[PDB]
């Protein structure tokens, strides 16, 4: 029932992607194995929505790892949960993009994609009926912007009527690991605002500062990076995978979220987050959450939501509480930051709760957030792409793989289109 | 994922020697030529219990080939592989690639065709040879352009050794360094360099060697060129291919001459004294006189620029540090690459040699900068040779080979189109 | 109900407001780690007043302690009671004013402002109804006179409605442990007459002559001067903290107290002090205890008030006594003292009861004071702000953070406007 | 909270070697360079289980920096931090400044440069060195002026040895101090100041030690120099920031030359016979011949002072001594300052040192005293200056380095309108 087909690109999404699995395993109780050991029979209810039914009452996800480079694999099999993956699954290449948006999108993802499209096929034919596809990808690197963009053009056109959900992390101007970012990152936003229905815009510095100033840890590693994106994932897909006093798919936050189809650019984030040495300080309560999500500190990704105003925001509650303070705070804190809100929609609040929180928690919440403030990293992507593209610096590489310019320069356009069109709603 | 790396002339083969030592002490390869997937890209795997590496140390001369042949590391390189020559290349750019080179060329280039085949995974080339001379200059050149038309896709990763301003060891060095870069320029899709004179500022000031030699120059080379590719050798949290280094510091086909430097470098008193963290490392690769080419980056702008670290080494910091270089008005990148600069991470530390000169140190990191400042000392080295080239100095040894007055002055103007264009990139 | 948010500014502040936290728990009855051992029902119906329930039934303070150094945190935190304090609310800096008010109110308080309001809006708004602002601070130094002087006003502008209490300290000529005193003397009083509508004047040479005489103790350090002026700041919150036959809220003694708006430097006091030996020779009942009050000696300000008038007095009683003995000796200070009390009031002296006294007495009541003889101290201190002044001394210091001199002379008339309110109705 | 602490000269380094000694035996630092945040503002964290200073031992001459290589601290001082130069000062103001300090500058501003980039709390500087010479007067005046344009904000706290009336060791010494004293007026935010011969009082009459050194003399200046920075290593019950000499002792911002002054001084059998409380101390610090400079108070006025205690020293007390000295009339505070005190506290008490002169005491107090006092020690500097200047004494060494008689008059009128300052402010 509504199975959502799981896909893992790049070096990053295939990061995330094992920290996404390991976070929902604990939270259905499975073993790195693959047997079932929950405590609770609602979780094994709503098992098949990512799993599927083996012998010996294992458990295989429905997991596609797809890289450019065989290394990273090895990695990810090695892991504490590697081998509950299907061989099969893991399917790849010998030669890496090197960051190039051009090889991953023309050359070493063509030879690939008629692999790979053959596994999405049988797994999607498989489930009961199919709900979406939840991707993991990057906006740097090769392989994560050129592969990763164009495999959805060909699940878009074979399955036009399904959502495609997208978690694609995208570089920042104070951190930035990768010369040619700005290239693969206003190359990858051409791709994803024609067919994603859905993306959640996570910014690299925002996860530094959430686990700077409000985790306050003493040697934060990329694996813990991963523990702050990977809840969201699990946070989204709360709703059919539990029972829930008020339900809301996937599509059902679409609706709510996506005003017009090109703007589904959001800002996750998520709550509580809060150190060891900060817990007993501090109670667990559903109104001192609720402005610990809207803050600017929660959010992840760097633009100020105060520099800008809100479309419309989502808020997935878990546990057990009451529907009146949840109906209630979500009032206050639209009444109160009336500046910060657009006047031509009544009600921009979305909401939802469910009654399984994770596990180790109480209560929790998951901030969706779509503003106009979104724009202010486009637009410092935008000159960046301009500065290098004005006198064609790190073209020739691109060009040696039959790509054009022109490309270049409608990809440029629709930065300045996407700019644009934030400005006109703020 | 593999790599065979070549060696020529006095300078490679010394430098062949001196590194493979380095290698086969990471892996815990016995100098015996004995003792799983970290030293398939360097070493095969040779039945049961036995390794070889993937090299071949040619020279024009016999002096290098047989004290290898009968040194310590008999067993571990193969006999075949170790190829010598008849007659010496005597400085000289013309003979070392049209007499002798012509009748040697043919067993080489053969010998690596078939030595491919057995590999799979063949990444690119990286070469070690010296323009300061006549084998690293004529029969480098034959190479690259006979392996350039059959493989061409491939990348080529060139270390030659460049000499000081004043401090020289031939008198006839000009020549064949601007003969052989004419052909070097469009063959090579990189090319680091190195100096005599500033390889010896660096054991002078932080490693107190009063009184050094080769053998201690090549060890901190070995450091060098083993941590390019240790990523494919070990796992990180950020890996990074060899065909990075043409993608990340290449801004266009023909500028391609980056710089190079590396932190730290502390003797072993000093290495218990000093804190060793990623901030004064960052600090110090930087640093003008810490450099291994004798040019001034404070009066040039940096291209671009990558970053790759060893050993226990977490991702928040070394963000931070270069965050501090950038807000630094001392050096200056140019307007046309603000985002110059690209991490990479390691989890493999550094190693020493039993008995070397370097200390044990927990981190380390190799500073490889592309910027215009190498264009200054380009524009001086055609500056000493437009001296000896106006009275005609030992032009009749290479007319004696065959050549003429003609390269000659292409090599000249070929020089002066490579000032043309540093000159207008830096605008 | 009734929420008082506390402020703990500067070095000595957040010395006499770490001893406030600590005596008025014991009243409470909690311990150190934050958890409830009393052994009554009425310390805990009134403990949301100061304190916020947490998980594990744990009390956390709403303590935000500031400071331009770091060194003071670590001995508040390192105290007794320094870890009940939450992790959240120490929020500093790292250069120290090195007694300027200039830095703390131009430099160095405006970078650090900016946090510091976003701390204490998260716990105006997390209260069920917020009363007030009780602030601890010195006008000697930088950091107390200079930033602690000018978050109120940002206070005063975001809560125009709510009141504002401040105990502070000021300096005196015969103890004077700093040399830029009555600069900063002189320059805070300018912001505290026109911002707070409460001011407790306390002198530190009284307090050592409170140890002297009264208690003879042999060796008063800082902590027993603390103890001191802890009590008062707990003496005057009793009514909204447990039951009494008239209670007095902090507002009903605002009214009572402030007949104009700029004359709200009052001249606190408590009683019994009393030492280890005299204790057995002593009453407890209410008359010998009253005329301890209003004795020049248990006044906590270096003013003798007989050089002068009482404005209006209020005496906050505490324990089961009988409401006609306060009644009857209210009266006779009055009668036989009518040269020190205005003719153009009727009656001056204002009076509250508590049913529930401090621990270890049996009755107590606490004396606030407001007269004309406060001006005494006031005018020494704009004789020695005229006397360095009228020459330019140690004024250079102050023009590097961008200060002029005219708000000196600003402050200067400010301070010839006090000393003749005083004098008008004396 | 952190700061640097630099040397010149051979006073500097006989200070440096002597105090550092004090400053590890304080946190239980052994002399081999090892045994929680007490010591980081002076010794950083090398690694795990070692330490090293925050120093740097620089000077011309190599007699000084030889020996402690070489002494008994080896271990615990970093190699490369001990500078040495080639050439002698020579008691040269211009020597040390231009000809030997402009080839060795280069080395110690980007060394220092680096030194604070691991550093995060640097609060300030502190130099060490003598006006009485050549090496603590030219090169320490170079250090000042290109210091104080890269950083400027931060403090300076100068700690030089001035000459007696009539009691010296070289014979050019006024031409040197008052040259650098030109450079020195604007640059300083303060400048303590010490003399050779009223510190050998201190030792006779109080210590009783008839046969004194200049290593004796060094261990009580250690005492002063680590009671001013006592507060930001250890807790107290008013602690004070090393800004705080800025602030409450300059009222102008040319008036920054404050004295200095120490007790309580006394040997080990009268240690145990005389009483020690805070009574006394705050007596005899203010007494004249107990000074650290040959400046009588008793002539001048007080501007400002500070008061900083160490030990068990409670607060009531105290402050009923500073009480009984305002009233005392044998000395006299300016009407510009009515509220001349700064009182300290310190839980922290003094130490010893082992088989050291100076005896064990529960509490002790520094005393720096701001006054005009020093403008007749100047005046009497200039008067025999003026005597030399007339006859152009010792003129042919400064002017065949490179410098002439203008700045030699600069330097007369500049300390004319010192003295012009002096007598204006008193009024
Ligand atoms: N939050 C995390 N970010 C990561 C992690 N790994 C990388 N990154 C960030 O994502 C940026 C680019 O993503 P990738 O590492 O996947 C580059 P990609 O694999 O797609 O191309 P190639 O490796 O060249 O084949 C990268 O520069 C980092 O800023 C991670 O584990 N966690
Ligand atoms: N009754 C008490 N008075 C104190 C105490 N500590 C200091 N003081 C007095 O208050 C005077 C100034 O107050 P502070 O110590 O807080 C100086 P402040 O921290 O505000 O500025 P900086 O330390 O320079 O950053 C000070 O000179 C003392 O007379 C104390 O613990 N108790
Ligand atoms: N840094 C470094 N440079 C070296 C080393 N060995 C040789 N060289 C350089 O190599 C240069 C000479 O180049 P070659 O062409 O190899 O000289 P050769 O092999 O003796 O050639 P012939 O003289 O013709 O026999 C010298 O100028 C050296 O600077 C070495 O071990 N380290
Ligand atoms: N109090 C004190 N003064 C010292 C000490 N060591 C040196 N001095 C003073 O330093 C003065 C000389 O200054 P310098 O410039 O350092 O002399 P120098 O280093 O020998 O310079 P050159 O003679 O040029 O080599 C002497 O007059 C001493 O009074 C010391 O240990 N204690």
């Amino acid at each position: 029932m509504r199975e959502i087909v799981h896909i893992q690109a790049g070096q990053c999404g295939n990061q995330i992607g094992a920290k996404f699995w390991e976070v929902i395993s604990d939270e259905h109780g499975i073993d790195p194995t693959g047997s079932y050991h929950g405590d609770s029979d609602l979780q094994l209810e709503r098992i098949n929505v990512y799993y599927n039914e083996a012998a010996g009452n294992k458990y295989v996800p429905r997991a596609i790892l797809v890289d450019l480079e065989p290394g990273t694999m090895d990695s990810v099999r090695s892991g504490p949960f590697g081998q509950i993956f299907r061989p099969d699954n893991f399917v790849f290449g010998q030669s890496g993009a090197g960051n190039n948006w051009a090889k991953g999108h023309y050359t070493e993802g063509a030879e690939l994609v008629d692999s790979v499209l053959d596994v999405v096929r049988k797994e999607s034919e498989s489930c009961d009926c199919l709900q979406g596809f939840q991707l993991t990808h990057s906006l740097g690197g090769g392989t994560g912007s050129g592969m990763g963009t164009l495999l959805i053009s060909k699940i878009r056109e074979e399955y036009p009527d399904r959502i495609m959900n997208t978690f694609s992390v995208m570089p920042s101007p104070k951190v930035s690991d990768t010369v040619v970012e700005p290239y693969n990152a206003t190359l990858s936003v051409h791709q994803l605002v024609e067919n994603t229905d859905e993306t959640y815009s996570i910014d690299n510095e925002a996860l530094y500062d959430i686990c700077f100033r409000t985790l306050k840890l003493t040697t934060p590693t990329y694996g813990d990076l991963n523990h702050l994106v990977s809840a969201t994932m699990s946070g989204v897909t709360t709703c059919l995978r539990f029972p829930g006093q008020l339900n809301a798919d996937l599509r059902k936050l679409a609706v709510n979220m996506v005003p017009f189809p090109r703007l589904h650019f959001f800002m996750p984030g998520f709550a509580p987050l809060t150190s060891r040495g900060s817990q007993q300080y501090r109670a667990l309560t559903v109104p001192e959450l609720t402005q610990q999500m809207f803050d600017s500190k929660n959010m992840m990704a760097a633009c100020d939501p105060r520099h800008g105003r809100y479309l419309t925001v989502a808020a997935i509650f878990r546990g057990r509480m009451s529907m009146k303070e949840v109906d209630e705070q979500m009032l206050n804190v639209q009444n109160k930051n009336s500046s910060y809100f657009v006047e031509w929609i009544p009600n921009n609040v979305k909401t939802a709760v469910c009654d399984i929180p994770p596990r180790g928690l109480k209560m929790s919440a998951t901030f969706i957030g779509n503003s106009t403030a979104i724009q202010e990293l486009f637009k410092r992507i935008s000159e960046q792409f301009t500065a290098m593209f004005r006198r064609k610096a790190f073209l020739h590489w691109y060009t040696g793989e039959g790509m054009d310019e022109m490309e270049f320069t409608e990809a440029e356009s629709n930065m300045n289109d996407l700019v644009s069109e934030y400005q006109q709603y703020q | 994922r593999e790599c065979i790396s070549i060696h020529v002339g006095q300078a490679g083969v010394q430098i062949g020697n001196a590194c493979w030592e380095l290698y086969c002490l990471e892996h815990g390869i016995q100098p015996d030529g004995q003792m799983d997937d970290s030293f398939n890209t360097f070493f095969s795997e040779t039945g049961a219990g036995k390794h070889v590496p993937r090299a071949v140390f040619v020279d024009l001369e016999p002096t290098v080939i047989d004290e290898v042949r009968t040194g310590t590391y008999r067993q571990l390189f193969h006999p075949e592989q170790l190829i010598t020559g008849k007659e010496d290349a005597a400085n000289n750019y013309a003979r070392g690639h049209y007499t002798i080179g012509k009748e040697i060329i043919d067993l080489v280039l053969d010998r690596i065709r078939k030595l491919a085949d057995q590999c799979t995974g063949l990444q690119g080339f990286l070469v070690f040879h010296s323009f300061g001379g006549g084998t690293g200059s004529g029969f480098t050149s034959l190479l690259m352009e006979r392996l350039s038309v059959d493989y061409g896709k491939k990348s080529k990763l060139e270390f030659s050794i460049y000499p000081a301003p004043q401090v020289s060891t031939a008198v006839v060095e000009p020549y064949n360094s601007i003969l052989t870069t004419h052909t070097t320029l469009e063959h090579s899709d990189c090319a680091f360099m190195v100096d005599n004179e500033a390889i010896y500022d660096i054991c002078r000031r932080n490693l107190d060697i009063e009184r050094p030699t080769y053998t201690n120059l090549n060890r901190l080379i070995s450091q060098i060129v083993s941590s390019i590719t240790a990523s494919l050798r070990f796992d990180g949290a950020l890996n990074v291919d060899l065909t990075e280094f043409q993608t990340n510091l290449v801004p266009y086909p023909r500028i391609h001459f980056p710089l190079a430097t590396y932190a730290p470098v502390i003797s072993a008193e000093k290495a218990y004294h000093e804190q060793l963290t990623v901030a004064e490392i960052t600090n110090a690769c930087f640093e003008p006189a810490n450099q291994m080419v004798k040019c001034d980056p404070r009066h040039g702008k940096y291209m671009a620029c990558c970053l790759l670290y060893r050993g226990d080494v977490v991702p928040k910091d070394v963000n931070a540090a270069i965050a501090t270089i950038k807000t630094k008005r001392t050096i200056q990148f140019v307007d046309w690459c603000p985002t110059g600069f690209k991490v990479g991470i390691n989890y493999q530390p550094p190693t020493v040699v039993p008995g070397g000169d370097l200390a044990k140190v927990q981190r380390a990191v190799c500073m490889l900068s592309n910027t215009t400042a190498i264009a200054e000392a380009w524009a001086r080295l055609d500056h000493k040779f437009d001296l000896m080239y106006a009275k005609r100095a030992f032009v009749h040894w290479y007319v004696g080979e065959g050549m003429e007055e003609g390269e000659f002055s292409e090599a000249r103007e070929d020089m002066a189109a490579l000032e043309k264009d540093y000159e207008e990139v830096g605008a």
